[PDB]
């Protein structure tokens, strides 16, 4: 509702914002924080035991 | 112990096409199986001849019908479905038909050639007026029970002709049960008692024979085999 | 999985593939041909139907189950092919309905799948945790029917030596099963037997070997109906053995309990496999119908009667102008209530055991006492469509029919909750809804908050004489639940010890522990700033396992929450209060 | 009753009206 | 563990696979990456090819890269952990 | 029922955002009035109906129920349109009434609404006004199976409206039971070509049939047929007798549609039984049967008009030639000299139709391409190579030619000079798993086909007609169903009262006459009227046992057929029946849709849903809550981009896709993007980092 | 009339006298037809030398257990009961084993003279107590399929050889059920499913063959009857 003053306020504010709400996410769009989508996971530090990979 | 004695194959004298069935000793355990099974056989392909789609003259698609008639194009077809002319041998058999003055849609009218026997060759279908005339061109078969009414299109019989299904299997309806005697000192068996119908193409043997036929056909594998 | 449906869609892969087998051009080529929609197509069509995940759905919804992914396998017709369970759990019923489906897509995503509605994956009551899609009804029925008894049998076991033997005794199981098949007896029905593998329940073993109950190998003795046995056999192996009938339910809890113990897994493969004897069973059993069936409430009347002239005379009474329209009114209304429970006491009461009918229900089929009587005899009250009760009742019942009236007043609320139901529906969710949100993002900081300010709590209402009693909700709580800190025994000791779920074990010395209070590394205690901590929540019973690094059970629970909502009635009561 | 081309799907009248079917439609 | 035995979609058993590591999350994922690789590997294969090697254990038909992933998975022959 | 149908709302009407229940509220008055169980049904019931039966109404909008206005013990045979009203000051007498033969209702008490509709017991001697039948406030879709008193009303209204959605067939049937309503009630389809005189007959034939009206004079009455409906339906008209008969004015001639032996034919009395059956008659689960096919039984066709315009504009008009760019032969080498083909003709999707074309255009092409086409010397033309092609789930034959033109003078809307509508037959031939049923409501699904053989059957071997799970009716209620199907096979089977030396009592009474059943025949009986059970019953204990004067069936209901298939015998008696049924203008094509992609809102390019669409099925919000509960995020995500609307990965993973690869990883909610833009707009600029 | 297809074996080795097979293509749709059946057939088809309402010593009233031996004769039955008595003089033999002094008793502890034969001797059965002996009246007899311990017709005329049982069916169980298969193509056509259980004795395979034989015998009849029939074919090999 109304907002707009909500707009102002945040200039006002100058604020940033926790960006975290999924909602933002959804807002945005870009993926959650979490479930399928997280920061440490989704930044994984995979690759093949070598060995195997030695194994050629 | 152990004990033995072949059953006793034996049918069952009663109607046409049908007179019902009888045998034993018969393993104190079973019979229905078989029983049925043969039974659930039978139905089984009942491996037939008969039409397969046909025609006549301006005779479009379905949805009109002929003058003189006070039928449809259609039911008439139905009707048809009716049908019940043993034929014979092999291929796309057919047959035609014609008629004049007062028509009168019934069986028993047409051109069944070589190798064709209905079995009402009477069967009324329809009729038409003093104007009821017509043809038809007609196109048997061979087969054996079911079969949709293939695509014309994806087949090719000309624009009037009209696909159909076919059924060949010329059973009425089966029903019998068991008897198992089985006397309660051990010494015991089942017994045999059957019968069914058919649609008066045959003897229950005929079939029945095509029965015992794939059937033990049926079992080579099943045998020994390996 | 009706074919010409991804048939249709799936394609563009193909599309890709195809010509791939080098037998179109471009994919218009194909494509086109996809007009052309050839013979082949059904050919690798097969190969693309590689093990590909499924997107599903029915709406409305109610929370995260009633949707996941799937593999299929092409067939005709036109609806859908499915499973039951998955039914009820997704609910939708026959009547006459369809779903919603899409494209398992970014691997990403269809490993996504695998990883969650993964059919299997999907259990029980991740909200309330607890064991869901359980078989049922028939399914269930045909347990009953087989897990009922069949005393005064054929074949029944026969302890009738002195004479010669007893028999009913059994050593191998096909055994008499051959035999009995050699129609000699209905398992339902105790005899004797014995095993080897199906091993025992401990208390048999806790002393034929104490040691070691295993059955592979070691003949145990036995003795009962089989069919229980049979059921038995089909069970966990590494389980020992049960026996008896039992309950939908029972079961059921068992059930819960059996995977409980174990992984996934195995669980269905049973599961299945056991509605599949039903099934057959189901089958076989036999119940059709009968008005027949219509047993019949004896004197009833009498009864009836009975009150009439009670009222009838109050009538009278009343009449008198002798009170209230209504109050009077009531005890008129009472009346007939004490009728209510009398005929369908001892009506009920009359029958035989064995109409399947309420033995169904009574079967914890399902149904009610309601449908019972209701069903005939009287069909009891009704109601003001507007509020309060009508000053008739419902004399007589269905099954003995009547006349306008009556019905034409059923009529009313008839029309009325009927159109609740049309409401409730409505508003719950939107109700929800603000529940969806409300809050959400509140999720998971960490493993540990590393508080210390849980609350003991209550442990059953602990007793006088009875020295100690067990709150019900005790359960609805106790459990997924964390030693806030150390449970000591009485004194002696510190029985147990800060940080721990707290399963049924501890549940159970602790039980024995006749003690009512434990901190508990609960939550809204969070000492995790924001979010929240493994330590503060652990464990999903959605798990039935400690919880992850950051969760949304706001979610969840908000399904969970709202969801159930689902199906109350009604100073206010459901909801709105 | 007063119908012509009438068989009769023979009913359980227990009962009488004199009166008969309206013509709705009529309206 | 004498269960039974899955099938291409059962095959495996998470339970075990479960077991390897925790969070199901990346861990799939993870696959995921891998997989992704394959497919690199697959979507390069034919070419002045890229070191890229796999899908070490040989493959198995149109096998969503997906399972052969899996495979090795269980197979249990890379390593990983977040980021 | 559409006539009839009745509510008050719309055009200044109400407008249901406001109107408290009441509205749909019951209350007394009511009987006489309209059906009181039917109604709307969505957030629909309680807001519109019809009229009950008889009384007519006021010439001023208000009922006009007649009465038995009593007279003394000794009702006054006499109608008395009433409005509720007045009346209402009067005395409410009871249909269902034992009279002494006069009026005198034998005893000298009974009940009665009154003020507040009390409906009060009371000493007879006292009313004005009795009734004027059973049954009234009834409708007549009400009006249409009995058992009631033993039955969901909600089931009811259900199965009421659902009455409607029978889908007339072919075969043609009336159910060997049934009211009276029926026929009597049909003939009020006053629709069958029905007699205008005591002529004889005249020339027939099935177009119309001369009519010798006696007078000398005649008329060759008509009859229609292949015609659609409102939903694809012949204009079939069947006849009835014979061009030389005699008969009389008012009296049939020939029915047509739902018009069974001149009657709504409506089902299929229809063997079946009660198995809830390896599971597949559960949850809603049906077990259906086969021979049917074979049978055929269960088909009609259904009509679309096919339409496609030729057009007048800009870059020209919209031709409708034969010609056609590099198309296919065949494809061609079968329409009409200038496009489609003629009639009654076969076909199957993606078939090409009209012989249409329109101007292409002017803007240039590749030099890569022209030089390509000097290439191939494929000249190209430059003209909207247009027409019209079937999509899916289409075929039949050749129909309509509503080929009409502007130009022909054929009036027509703008820029257009003519126009053709087409149709095609398309026997269905039924496909299980769908939903069919009958009275009861007692709806049912179409689950399996199932051979015939494999299936119980008749210890004389006959077998099914399906078979019926079990469970609702106790949770539902509609047992008659049972009752009735008793009576199925009953009637069905015939029977005759062995009364001899005396009376089955129960039978001492009733429509003696019966006395029996010849094997099968035309029964009714009343609504509120009707035998009972013990006689009904009793009747179960009566029969016309069969050819072997056998009667399987148990003086009990529950026989025992044995497996079609393993065969042997079961564990116990047999309960089973009959029913005629009705089937539905509601299955898969009705609804047989998803959607792979195609249009796409020129503005939010959603996925333009369309006829040549599957629409492509819109998505709900909970849903992504769902995910959430899982958070499979991309996934959504992804929809959000992907089928969502994104231009790219659509295009872009497209090929992907296309080049088949480690997809486009996901990328960014773009658009979101301009937002910023959008802001900034503002003097909003800000930023993350 | 022919095919146009072929069931064929699929052999299964699963353990000893048990272990699974299928054959196909199969038309639909018949397993029921035959398996099924066959699973009686086969089942029902199963001769073997079963034992005898046997009996041994002074007892006649001792209706349980034995001094110098823990066991009891139902317990003793099974274990009884329990045997692979594998012999053909088809017909009775009582046959006789003792043994003083404690130990225990397997089967083969006894002699099967001529045409009768063990396949467990081992087959534990008694357990001795005080040292004591005792031989044992035991009489077998084959046939197909066991059969049960019928009210022995001595009618008390015994010394005491109890009704007891005997299967003429050395055979041991079943299973096996259809499979739907090969739809675009072989037009969803059947798929088997079989095994079975034996005793140790034979592999199913065996008489199993025999039943295919049999099993057809039968057949034979009702083939063997008017061979103008159209049994429809498989082909040859
Ligand atoms: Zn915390």
């Amino acid at each position: 509702q109304e907002t707009t003053r909500v707009l102002t306020d945040a200039a006002i504010n100058c604020r940033s914002d926790k960006l975290n709400g999924l909602k933002e996410n959804v807002i945005i769009g870009k993926l959650i924080p979490a479930g399928t989508g997280i920061n440490r996971y989704r930044n994984i530090a995979v690759q093949p035991t070598e060995e195997a990979r030695a194994a050629a | 112990m152990l004990i033995s004695q072949r059953p006793t194959l034996s049918e069952d004298v009663l109607t046409d096409n049908r007179s019902q069935f009888v045998i034993e000793p018969l393993e104190p355990g079973f019979g229905y199986t078989l029983g049925n099974s043969l039974r659930r056989t039978l139905l089984s392909s009942i491996p037939g001849a008969a039409v397969t789609s046909i025609r006549i003259d301006g005779v479009l698609h379905e949805f009109t019908t002929v003058p003189g008639v006070k039928e449809d194009v259609t039911e008439i077809i139905l009707n048809l479905k009716s049908l019940v002319v043993s034929s014979e041998e092999d291929e796309p058999v057919t047959m035609y038909l014609r008629k004049q003055g007062p028509g009168e849609v019934t069986a028993g009218d047409i051109v069944p050639p070589a190798g064709v026997t209905v079995h009402n060759p009477g069967m009324h279908i329809a009729t038409l007026n003093d104007k009821g005339k017509l043809e038809v061109e007609l196109v048997v078969e061979r087969g054996r029970g079911y079969v949709p009414a293939v695509q014309n299109r994806a087949s090719g019989a000309e624009i009037g002709r009209i696909p159909v299904d076919s059924i060949y299997s010329p059973v009425l309806k089966v029903t019998y049960k068991v008897d198992a005697t089985r006397v309660e000192q051990r010494t015991d068996f089942d017994k045999l008692i059957l019968d069914v119908e058919t649609k008066n193409s045959i003897s229950p043997r005929d079939a029945l024979a095509s029965a015992g036929k794939t059937l033990v056909e049926l079992f080579g594998l099943a045998r020994e085999l390996n | 999985l009706p074919k010409l449906m991804a048939l249709e869609l799936f394609k563009p892969f193909v599309m890709k593939r195809l010509v791939d087998l080098n037998h179109a051009q471009n994919i218009k080529s194909a494509k086109r041909m996809v007009e052309r929609q050839r013979p082949q197509v059904w050919d690798v069509l097969e190969e693309v139907i590689a093990e590909h995940p499924v997107l599903l759905n029915r709406a409305p919804t109610l929370h995260r189950l009633g949707i996941q992914a799937f593999e299929p396998m092409l067939v005709e017709g036109k609806a859908i092919q499915l499973h039951p369970l998955v039914c009820e759990a997704f609910n939708a019923d026959f009547d006459g309905d369809q779903m919603a489906v899409h494209l398992p897509l970014s691997a990403e995503a269809q490993a996504e799948a695998r990883i969650l509605m993964l059919s299997s994956n999907n259990i029980l009551s991740p909200a309330s945790g607890r064991p869901l899609a359980m078989p049922r009804l028939d399914m269930v029925t045909g347990l009953y029917y087989l897990t009922t008894e069949v005393p005064g049998d054929t074949g029944e076991y026969q302890p009738a030596s002195g004479d010669h033997p007893e028999t009913g005794v059994y050593s191998s199981p096909a055994e008499a099963i051959m035999a009995a098949d050699r129609g000699v007896l209905s398992v339902r029905a105790k005899i004797k037997v014995r095993l080897t593998q199906l091993r025992p329940p401990v208390e048999i073993e806790a002393e034929l070997f104490g040691h070691s109950g295993w059955q592979p190998g070691d003949a145990w003795m036995a003795e009962t109906t089989l069919g229980r046995v049979m059921f038995n056999e089909l069970l966990p192996l590494g389980y020992p053995f049960v026996n008896k009938q039992m309950h939908k339910k029972v079961q059921a809890a068992i059930i819960n309990d059996l995977a409980e113990r174990y992984p996934m897994i195995v669980v269905a493969q049973t599961v299945d496999k056991l509605k599949d004897a039903g099934f057959y069973w189901a089958t076989r059993s036999g119940v059709t119908v009968s008005m027949a069936d219509v047993l019949v409430p004896p004197r009833k009347k009498e009864i009836l009667d009975h009150y009439e002239e009670r009222a009838d005379k109050v009538e009278k009474q009343f009449q008198r102008g002798a009170l209230n329209h209504d109050e009077r009114n009531e005890a008129l209304v009472e009346i007939w209530k004490e009728a209510t429970d009398e005929v369908g006491q001892a009506l009920r009461e009359h029958y035989p055991d064995d109409n399947p009918i309420i033995t169904i229900v009574d079967s914890g089929a399902t149904g009610n006492f309601t449908q019972t009587r209701t069903l005939a005899g009287m069909k009891g009250l009704v109601t003001n469509p507007k509020g309060e009760f009508i000053p008739r009742p419902v004399k007589s019942s269905f099954r003995e029919g009547l006349t306008v009236l009556e019905y034409f007043i059923n009529t009313h609320g008839a029309r009325k909750g009927l159109a609740d139901t049309a409401l409730r529906t409505a508003d719950s969710g939107y109700l929800t809804r603000r529940l969806v949100d409300v809050s959400q993002d509140v999720i998971v900081r960490e493993h540990d908050c590393q508080t210390e300010r849980g609350i003991v709590v209550e442990l059953a209402e602990r007793a006088p004489d009875g020295t100690l009693i067990r709150d019900p909700y005790i359960e609805t709580s106790a459990y997924a639940r964390t030693l806030g800190t150390d449970a000591v025994d009485e004194a002696g000791n510190v029985i147990v010890e800060r940080g721990q779920d707290l399963g049924d074990p501890e549940i159970d010395a602790l039980l024995a522990a006749g003690i009512t209070q434990v901190k508990v590394r609960s939550v809204l205690t969070c000492a995790t700033s924001t979010g929240v901590c493994a330590t503060c929540y652990g464990r999903s019973m959605a798990t039935g396992k400690l919880v992850d690094i950051g969760e949304a059970v706001g979610i969840v629970a908000a399904q969970s929450i709202g969801e159930p909502g689902t199906q109350l009635t009604m100073i206010t009561g459901g909801l709105p209060r | 009753n007063s119908v012509p081309g009438a068989p009769n799907r023979v009913s359980f009248a227990k009962l009488r009206e004199p009166l008969e079917v309206p013509g709705l439609l009529d309206v | 563990g004498g269960y039974d035995t899955p099938l291409g979609i059962t095959n495996p058993p998470i339970d075990e696979l479960l077991d390897r590591v925790s969070s199901k999350y990346a861990l799939v994922i993870y696959a995921a990456k891998r997989a992704r690789q394959i497919n690199d590997y697959y979507n390069q294969l034919g070419e002045g090819i890229l070191e890229y090697v796999g899908p070490l254990v040989e493959p198995g038909l149109q096998e969503k890269p997906l399972s052969i992933a899996l495979r090795e998975i269980h197979a249990d022959l890379l390593e990983h952990t977040e980021g | 029922t559409h006539k009839r149908r009745l509510s008050a709302l719309g055009p200044g009407g109400l407008s249901r955002e406001r109107a408290g229940l009441e509205v749909r509220d019951v209350h007394p008055s009511h009987y006489g009035r309209m059906c009181p169980i039917e109604t709307p049904e969505g957030p629909n019931i309680g807001l519109i109906g019809s009229l009950s039966v008889y009384a007519r109404v006021n010439p001023f909008g208000f009922i006009e129920t007649p009465y038995r206005k009593v007279v003394d013990g000794v009702v006054s045979d006499e109608i008395v349109y009433l409005t509720a009203d007045e009346e209402d000051r009067h005395v409410v007498a009871q249909a269902n009434s034992p009279i002494d033969a006069d009026g005198r209702f034998v005893e000298p008490r009974v009940l009665v609404r009154r003020k507040a509709g009390e409906v009060e017991y009371v000493p007879s001697s006292e009313v004005d006004y009795m009734d004027v039948s059973p049954r009234q406030m009834v409708s007549v879709a009400t009006a249409m199976i009995p058992f009631l008193e033993h039955d969901d009303a909600n089931r009811a209204l259900m199965g009421a409206n659902m009455q409607r959605q029978a889908v007339p067939l072919v075969r043609s049937e009336a159910p060997l039971v049934g009211t009276g309503m029926e026929l009597r009630a049909a003939i009020d389809a006053g629709d069958v070509v029905v007699a205008e005189e005591s002529g004889v007959i005249e020339e027939v034939s099935a177009d119309y049939i001369t009519v010798m009206h006696d007078n000398g004079t005649r008329r060759t009455y008509r009859m229609r047929k292949f015609a659609r409906s409102n939903h694809g339906t012949c204009a079939n008209q069947c006849p009835i007798v014979d061009a030389g008969d005699r008969v009389e004015a008012g009296q049939v001639i020939a029915d047509g549609p739902c018009t069974d032996d001149g009657e709504m034919a409506l089902g299929k009395n229809l063997l079946v039984a009660i198995m809830p059956w390896e599971g597949h008659n559960y949850e809603d689960a049906i077990i259906l049967s086969n021979r049917l096919v074979e049978e055929d039984v269960l088909t009609s066709i259904h009509i679309e008009e096919h339409e496609i315009d030729a057009r007048d504009t800009k870059l020209g008009a919209e031709e409708i030639t034969r010609d056609i760019p590099n198309i296919s032969d065949e494809v061609l080498a079968d329409l009409d000299e200038r496009g489609i083909v003629r009639i009654g003709a076969e076909v199957r999707d993606g078939d090409i139709l009209v012989g249409k074309v329109t101007p292409k255009g002017e803007t240039e092409l590749t030099p890569e391409e022209r030089l390509l086409r000097a290439i191939f010397g494929e000249k190209a033309r430059e003209v909207r190579d247009t027409s019209l092609k079937v999509p899916h789930g289409e075929s039949g034959k050749v129909i309509g030619i509503r080929v009409f033109s502007r130009e022909d003078e054929d009036e027509l809307p703008a820029g257009v000079n003519e126009l053709v509508r087409v149709y095609v037959a398309q026997k269905r031939k039924i496909s299980d798993g769908d939903k069919l049923a009958g009275r009861h409501g007692n709806k049912g699904v179409i689950g399996k086909i199932l051979p015939v053989e494999d299936m119980p059957f008749l210890a004389d071997g006959t077998p099914v007609d399906i078979i019926l799970n079990t469970h609702g009716v106790p949770r539902r209620m509609n047992i008659g169903q049972i009752l009735e199907t008793h009576l199925g096979w009953c009637a069905h089977s015939g029977w005759k009262v062995d009364a001899a030396k005396g009376v089955p009592d129960w039978a001492a009474r009733l429509p003696d006459e019966l006395l029996e059943a010849q094997p099968n025949a035309i029964v009714s009986t009343p609504v509120f009227d009707g035998a009972q059970e013990a006689e009904l019953q009793g009747l179960l204990s009566c029969t016309l046992p069969n050819r072997d004067g056998d009667v399987l069936v148990d003086a009990d209901g529950k026989a025992m057929l044995f497996d079609g298939r393993s065969g042997e015998p079961f564990p116990y008696p047999v309960t089973v029946g009959y029913m005629y049924i009705m089937k539905l203008h509601h299955l898969v094509d009705d609804k047989i849709h998803a959607r792979s992609t195609g249009p796409y809102s020129m503005i939010t390019q959603q996925p333009l849903g369309g006829k040549a669409q599957f629409g492509g099925q819109r998505f709900g919000e909970m849903e992504c809550w769902a995910m959430q509960a899982y958070g499979a995020a991309y996934t959504l995500q992804e929809l959000l981009t992907i089928k969502s609307d994104d231009t790219v990965g659509r295009v872009k993973v497209y090929e992907a896709i296309v080049k088949g690869e480690n997809i486009p990883e996901p990328g960014i909610p773009e658009s979101f993007k301009v937002l910023l833009k959008e802001l900034q707009s503002l003097c909003l600029n800000v930023e993350v980092l």
